[PDB]
């Protein structure tokens, strides 16, 4: 308050003096399921070739 | 409709080298193991070798292994089989076949059951 009414003496009262702001904790992602499954025994699990 | 063309074979004096073409339809090609199984004109079949979906060949027959050399065309739907010394015993009907068993047929590729 002394620095936001710029005066070494303050009288009684009531003075707004910044704002309240809660933060946000973490981050979420989401996606519906993967349905893009590969067949890797045909690409990389394959045992003869 | 199904009917798998294969050739290659002739007038061949014994000692030199070919290449027996099988072109095959119905399926995918380079999803399907086609194989080549040999019967000769009054001799009893006899399997020669394979390509499979990873082009996963396996071998060749008993006097045989090493002389063939087994190559696929995949987009042209083909399958190459060198011939080397066809004699009595190397040459036959050179039927190429293929197994009715899907992806990882189990660890071994789809070779067994090979009824068309």
């Amino acid at each position: 308050t002394k620095c936001t009414l710029k005066s070494f003496t303050v009288e009684k009262g009531i003075y707004q003096t910044s704002n309240f702001r809660v933060q946000p904790t973490e981050s979420i992602v989401r996606f519906p399921n993967i349905t893009n499954l590969c067949p890797f025994g045909e690409v990389f699990n394959a045992t003869r070739f | 409709q199904v009917q798998l063309l294969e050739s290659g074979g002739g007038l061949v004096q014994p000692g030199r080298s070919l290449r027996l073409s099988c072109a095959a339809s119905g399926f995918t090609f380079d999803d399907y193991a086609m194989h080549w199984v040999r019967q000769a004109p009054g001799k009893g079949l006899e399997w020669v070798s394979g390509v499979s979906w990873n082009s996963g060949t396996i071998g060749y027959a008993d006097s045989v292994k090493g002389r063939f050399t087994i190559s696929r065309d995949n987009a042209k739907n083909s399958l190459y089989l060198h011939m080397r010394s066809l004699r009595a015993e190397d040459t036959a009907l050179y039927y190429c076949a293929k197994a009715v068993e899907m992806v990882r047929g189990l660890g071994a590729d789809p070779e067994y059951g090979m009824d068309v």
